[PDB]
């Protein structure tokens, strides 16, 4: 029943009495349940060492993952280029997926298309499906750009994709003109990473590599910045902002900010700003390009070394104090810029939160995941602020990022208890928070269930998460956030220091048992 | 409000976007409902082949199988079989609630998945599925069984998924359910219920077929309702409350156990017609077991659907729906006084999946709203069947709708309030369209039951009259 | 004891065995305690709507105040000027407690001086302290400006500031044109926010009062903004980004955003930007003054209508939509400049995000408090978001306020179940949450003891607090935040909006008990 | 790495900013240490007023009276009696621990005040003082007495405390104790410690002079430790693990029967010399109870504290004390292995109140650390004769430092690590040196007793070793 001046939804309406006895009776009457007991000891033994021996020894079963599939972030690099529709050759199941993915991470509409490849196309091929597809597209949404990529199905099957638009164009489902850049996208090779440096590298080619006669480098006197996967908008902008500061030229290639975050003022846009096909056509002029993520942008550096002739800058990911200093003198090296008072005040007012905060950051023992580069500039920055990285987890890592990863470790003493774990999910780290407990994880909703274990073994093993990385799906608006510069770097810093005082305050609220130590001043 | 002859001229102007070919086929998923229309003769076109290119809202024979019939199955393990996309879009999206302890003896929201990768591809997944499973035995002993939910590439590399199966279940003593829901099948989630339906009956239903069970005349189960937000808990209180016993959820909620003792009842009580008619049709084919069809939304529905459960029992069943309807009419009337004035008058828009495009518009009603245009991802010709009587007269209909067509319909019927699905959630909120989630209750509901009732016009009245509407027009701009 | 490779401080090391031992023989042999029968049973009684009529019928005791003393408002708005340094005349623990206060709030250093009024002074006053002070202050620290103020004993004695510092230039203490502006403060009249306006309209007369024979209205084409009390580094710099992006000339009568928020760069830097005494002595010649807290500068509004002869527009507080769009829509009249394309589209992301979140937000009710138009902003805005503030307390706040802000609830259905608070305390506010409990209290860190109080009564009665205000001092770096402006309320909505849905993942985490509400999708 | 020469024109230096009179003043409070001095020379002027305008670091007569000496006792009611600011610039900034409930029988993180207005000025605030009285009796009746705590106008305006305070207690049969402690009497926090300690004397001390107590051979109180993060706790600790029963804890973690039974015990240990030296003195004289100065910060100290007060009993306490050093020796030298090799060599400036300026040089040199330069805000003659055995040779020594001295000191000196309070912790931050609050222990500690040492140790490292330190300097400006 219900009050009706106090309506309860399923919390905490399924806590009333006759909800407990129904439900109590539907168990024990028709379920078969196992016997609380027994849920009680399989439950502590799933907590063991034991456990994780045969967890850690698994070879076949994937449980919890910590990626995704590749023409994910095919579909989020073309966003970023202006009036362009992303298309997913293959099945449609994909694309109601991708979208709602990025729906509930974003909180904004987000537009691709299929073209809905069956069982009919599964031995022909899907040809009919790439032509009738291109014009429809074309015809109904209107986009000066389609960036196509695939789905699982038309890589098994084999469809080739540049015979497929080329066969489209020559018999007028779309103009010849028409540009639609196009990349394989295999959801069985890498992650979603993988698709976004496949779909950037076609976009690239498409523009650039049949006119390099006339390109000259350094001519335009630019710098180009690939982005790679990111889901924070305030990354997108801080660079920009930064390098506007400088008064550095430079070209953003594949810039989403102005898609994923329109105005409610009434009309609803289905394309905003991006990366214009002009700056991608003129890109081979800058002076050199800059990958802001490195590890999944192996494909566009080759592209961009061995064509446009860029002698790419090695430069990680500019997270925390040090690699934000980096890239900043390299920009200003490349530009002839120099770096600004403006920047140099931010700096030292990083460092300054860095010296007001470091006692209770000192010595915090973090389990990790995401993404590897991602994850590497979080390892970094916790080394700078004397916290100890202690599960280092990336699911979709190599080895050759672990050996990068390990002896960034190894350079500091905070590195000492640091294990980096590849090829490794979310419930191979519900055993490490188990049996060598953090203090605190870092990673994306999908912790929020190892955090729920945590606490059923007990509130002082509990491990509580704190959301930084992707898919954010259970708070509102932490997309708006940053997470590069010296920007992102004053956010990192004050979300850990107050999740350490949060729980701190709640360890200590007890009236009379820990509320001794419930200070007013921290 | 707009004539017959407007909407049709407005199904006409939308249409002029289209390549002839695809013109040609939208045209016929378009209707203005007429009840005075044929008997025999379909009103639309359904379950088609979607259009490339048109951006479709519909989903794979996958998310039908794994994402809406045995995903909430909480003591069984499903594995989501291919590569790790669909299972990790597909993880715990769908609020279809249960009672567990996850990791230990239910498994719901987690998401198990063969990952695979090229070798896997090349070389074929079946001697990966089969060490899977014993992975699954070690690490989950208190599973009571295992699904198999293929995707896109088990059926175009040529697996056998049926032999690894029928061994590891004979070994470990336990169902493992091969279910082939590859999402090339069929045109939508659709086929994928039917795939899943019938995955059930074959290695599932017959199980304890020799076995005795303690019976009463008053056993049933509930067909088709997945929980959402505890939807199907809010209807089988009603349901016990009136003197049944029900034996069996499918699936919100549900164990293998129950579906096993389903043969057992005397009646199966079918909310979602269009995903468990199939298995409804099978048990009284096989085993004698009528089903029938009823409604949870709003007191209007549920008065109809209690009294119509009632009859098919007893004196004492029927006396008792009386009894259930009486005690309920207070809050009912309560809930009615305080939001259907703040309600009354209101147009909606739906667009779903294939049931709550029809079914709630009885709840709607119940708050003075109506429903102006509604629609089905996914229906078929049975469900616009039972559409017309549920619809006013020369209300907009649209199956298979496109992104452009569902904005521009939109843009001329000017609802009060859109019903439809996350996708489309945030592209009507920037036109100052009040929107609410019609899948996923908003997160929100439950939205079945009289408990449900009072949830909806609430949730209702929250979002159709929240001051943020009154705000998107920059004062400078009037 | 201690294990040395894993040390214990205070929290948890009293929770040993040893310790909790000893503390139960030091409370049964020593203390004389209450049995903890009673103590429950008191606790319990303070919890009842008994208990809360004789609270609210003191007249003489207060508890647990939610006010400061004048001084620390003149000490502030000192401190936003170029190199001038904050003078209290009196006596020297008030300058102290001064500094400590805002270095707790802002982690940075605080310059303020006494001249250490003693016993000598009590009688025959403190002139020999005004002679000696001024010059050894200016000598040691060398400001360009001395700024003074009063402590209670100096008011109380009767010293006359004007004759004590003209004698100080007579003598020879220190130079003719050396400016000492000066504001009697006593801290036994309002509030630190009377303060700010006394020592402000002080400062505003020493420049402007004599020379007024020159000056021309709307001669120099600016707007003054006066923005009063203000410990949120965001809310300055929000106000100026916002005009420069209009285009719109203007002056910040009081900026002590440098000297806030200098950086950790080797040098310590005693003083940094703040407004110059060119622009004090040129403001009469604005088009006009915009009073960003009106509530706490009556003074300042008397002398800036009645000697420079400005129209001050009847504003309040950029705070939420309505309040930020009249401030816009008023300096674009004032100015001429139109409200630009960037506001225009920020304001409408604003309304995207109180869209995309107004769920969770619909119906929740808060208590709240802090200073005057602080209070009234953040109700109005929570009336924008369909949350419904019912306990709303204002410790320094007056009737003509409270009539104010019982208008601004009448205008809205969320109106209905507030009362507003004048004179009252947090021990007040401690009974109200018990009685008539909220869903959330918005506050500043005293506010934590009162979230103790309800978890001791029950986990159910538990009113967790949301830190916006002053002081906070049990959080890191929330001083660098925004409450102002769009984005000032972008900030607001997400921190109220993720407090909701923190606290509801709190209540959903027990297995098999509330985690079937546990969803991964907000 | 300086002579007592540089030192000595260092200071030369320093002193050139002042105007004649200040400076004059100041040379005097400003010294370098030589232990080949007249040991009957004062080294240094101190407990004098301060300059006006200079910026010394110290407070009033109230901070030491209300903050330090009454506040921290847990079960009575300390009202801050006058204007608002004083109370709530003081309410909960010490962390003077204790264990209780709070609002109900303990009152230390709470602000009482009778919040003056003008009206109080100009007609006085003695008739409200008695109302407050009734309205705490009602509100908070487990209080066991109440404390007025005079701010700068009480006296100012002729208010007559001592008669109400006399009224108020015959009528509700508690104490209740006017202390002058207004902020203009004396120079510092210096005088409030000596009113409060005489508050105690004439209105608390004696009230159970007739009584019987149950009394041990080995009874004592804990003079001057205000249990500073738990400091009072991890010492008694030590006590009683020697045999010892400590009757009062004077005021950390204290109460008011704790106070009245201290004329009971054998011995009375003094830790704060500065503080409570003048109720011991009283206790000796009226009741003969002898009184002895300990050391508990750092092993040396505690094991030469523990062997002196043993020494004062039997033969037995002497055996226990050598068993509890030897207990807790595997533990000193961990920490010593641990932390020593991170610190040894490091040199230090100290700058603190009456006490700890001497007090944790032992501490710091059980870990090879160096004190270059210490200095009181407001400790006396007696306390810098007690410092200079503590202190190394040529030394500087500051009395009452000016901001403007203290950073030129550290400009000169460039420490390893600063510790002193929050007045000063964000300056030297930002100069790029290390820094460690000693009164607030930066929100650590305990410091005090053998646990306590193991927590000053890593917060020693912690601080002075951090990463932030090599940051400061941006690569581009070197
Ligand atoms: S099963 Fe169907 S799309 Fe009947 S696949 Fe879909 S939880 Fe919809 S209109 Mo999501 S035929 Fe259920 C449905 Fe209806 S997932 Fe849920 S809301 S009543
Ligand atoms: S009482 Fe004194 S200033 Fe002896 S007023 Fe001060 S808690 Fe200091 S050096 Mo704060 S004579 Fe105690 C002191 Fe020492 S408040 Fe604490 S640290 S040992
Ligand atoms: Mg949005
Ligand atoms: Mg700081």
């Amino acid at each position: 029943s219900q009050q009706v001046d106090k309506i309860k939804a399923s919390y905490p309406l399924f806590l009333d009495q006759d909800y407990k006895d129904m439900l109590a009776k539907k168990r024990d009457g028709f379920e078969e349940k196992y016997p609380q007991d027994k849920i009680d000891e399989v439950f502590q033994w799933t907590t063991t060492k034991e456990y994780q021996e045969l967890n850690f020894q698994r070879e076949a079963l994937t449980v919890n993952p910590a990626k995704a599939c590749q023409p994910l972030g095919a579909v989020l690099c073309a966003l970023g280029f202006e009036k362009t529709m992303p298309y997913v050759h293959g099945s449609q199941g994909c694309v109601a997926y991708f979208r709602s993915y990025f729906n509930r991470h974003f909180r904004e509409p987000v537009s691709c298309v299929s073209d809905s490849m069956t069982e009919d196309a599964a031995v022909f091929g899907g040809q009919q499906n790439m032509k009738d597809g291109l014009q429809n597209c074309k015809a109904t949404y209107k986009p000066d750009m389609i960036a196509v990529s695939t789905t699982c199905m038309a890589e098994v099957i084999g469809d080739d994709l540049n015979a497929f638009i080329n066969n489209s164009k020559k018999e007028g489902f779309i103009p010849d003109e028409f540009p639609v850049p196009f990349a394989h996208t295999p959801s069985f090779v890498g992650s979603h990473v993988t698709g976004w440096d496949n779909m950037f590298e076609g976009i690239a080619r498409y523009f650039t590599l049949k006119s390099m006669d006339d390109k000259v480098v350094g001519s335009n006197k630019k710098i180009n910045i690939v982005p790679g996967f990111e889901t924070y908008l305030g990354n997108f902008r801080v660079i920009k902002r930064m390098l506007s500061e400088m008064g550095v030229g430079y070209s953003l290639l594949s810039d989403p900010e102005e898609v994923l975050d329109t105005p409610a003022d009434g009309q609803f846009r289905m394309y905003a700003g991006g990366t214009t096909q002009e700056e991608m056509k003129d890109a081979p002029n800058a002076l050199n390009t800059v990958l802001l993520q490195p590890w999944h942008l192996e494909k566009t550096k080759k592209f961009v070394e061995g064509t446009w002739k860029h002698e790419v800058p090695k430069l990680n990911i500019p997270m925390g104090l040090d690699w934000t200093d980096e890239f900043l003198m390299k920009v200003s090296e490349i530009s002839g810029q120099p770096i600004p008072a403006s920047l140099t005040k931010e700096r030292g007012r990083l460092v300054d939160m860095m010296t007001d905060s470091h006692t209770w950051l000192h010595g915090k023992r973090f389990a990790l995941w995401g993404d590897p580069d991602f994850v590497m500039g979080l390892v970094k920055f916790l080394l700078e602020l004397g916290c100890e990285p202690v599960h280092i987890l990336c699911h979709n890592g190599n080895k050759r990022w672990k050996k990068a990863v390990d002896a960034i470790l190894a350079a500091s003493p905070y590195g000492k208890n640091a294990t980096v774990y590849i090829g490794k999910d979310l419930w191979h780290l519900r055993s490490l928070v188990f049996t060598d407990k953090p203090d605190f994880m870092i990673g994306n909703s999908y912790g929020k269930f190892i955090q729920r274990d945590t606490l059923h073994k007990g509130k002082e093993f509990e491990v509580p998460l704190i959301r930084i990385g992707f898919p954010i799906f259970d708070r509102h608006h932490l997309h708006r956030s940053t997470t590069l510069g010296y920007e992102g770097a004053m956010q990192i810093l004050t979300t850990l220091v107050n999740s350490i005082l949060e729980r701190l305050d709640e360890e200590t609220r007890g009236m009379q048992a820990t509320d001794y130590n419930h200070d007013l001043v921290r | 409000k707009m004539t017959r002859e407007e909407t049709q001229a407005l199904i006409q102007e939308v249409l002029e976007v289209y390549p002839e070919k695809a013109r040609k086929d939208r045209a016929k998923h378009l209707a203005v409902n007429d009840p005075s229309i044929e008997q025999s003769k379909k009103c639309i076109t359904s379950n088609r082949k979607s259009l490339p290119g048109v951006m479709t809202v519909r989903g794979c024979a996958y998310a039908g199988s794994k994402g809406v019939v045995w995903g909430p199955i909480k003591d069984m393990i499903h594995i989501s079989h291919g590569p790790v996309g669909c299972g990790q879009y597909s993880r715990a999206g769908r609020r279809n609630y249960y009672t567990g302890t996850t990791g230990v003896n239910t498994f719901g929201t987690m998401n198990f998945t063969s990952d695979f990768q090229e070798k896997d591809i090349v070389f074929g997944g079946d001697k990966k599925l089969a060490k899977i499973i014993d992975e699954i035995e070690t690490l989950f002993p208190l599973n009571k069984g295992i699904s198999v939910q293929s995707e896109c590439p088990i059926g175009l590399i040529g697996d056998d998924i049926e032999a690894v199966a029928k061994k590891a279940s004979k070994e470990i003593g336990k169902p493992v359910v091969p279910v082939r829901c590859e999402g090339f099948r069929g045109v939508s989630q659709s086929l994928g219920h039917h795939i899943a339906n019938d995955a059930i009956r074959d290695w599932v239903l017959d199980k304890r077929d020799g076995q005795s069970f303690e019976s009463t005349p008053y056993d049933v189960a509930i067909i088709g309702d997945y929980n959402i937000g505890g939807d199907a808990w809010s209807s089988r209180i009603l349901l016990e409350e009136m003197g049944l016993r029900v034996v069996a959820q499918w699936s919100g909620d549900g164990t293998l156990a129950e579906m096993e003792n389903t043969p057992k009842v005397k009646l199966n009580l079918l909310h979602c017609y269009r995903s468990m008619n199939y298995i409804s049709r099978h048990m009284e084919e096989k085993y004698g077991i009528p089903w029938m069809e009823y409604n949870f939304f709003g007191p209007t529905k549920i008065a109809e659907s209690l009294r119509k459960i009632a009859a098919h029992f007893d004196d004492t069943i029927q006396e008792n729906a009386e009894r259930v309807i009486a005690k309920y009419q207070p809050m009912m009337e309560a809930v009615i006084a305080k939001y259907r004035p703040r309600l009354e008058g209101k147009k909606v828009m739906l667009y779903v999946g294939g049931l709550r495009p029809r079914h709630v518009i009885g709840a709607y009603e119940d708050l003075g709203m109506e429903v102006v245009g509604t629609g089905y991802e996914f229906a078929h010709n049975d469900d616009y069947d039972r559409t017309i009587k549920e619809l006013g007269d020369a209300t907009l209909l649209y199956d298979d709708v496109t992104g452009y067509e569902l904005e521009e319909f939109v843009k001329r019927l000017k609802p009060d309030l859109i019903g439809s699905g996350i996708k489309e959630k945030y592209i009507f909120q920037k036109m100052g369209i009040p929107f609410r989630q019609m899948h996923s209750w908003d997160y929100s509901g439950p939205y079945h039951g009289y408990d449900g009732f009072a949830i909806f016009a609430r949730d209702m009245d929250m979002t159709l009259n929240n001051p943020c509407w009154n705000k998107l027009t920059p004062p400078w701009k009037k």
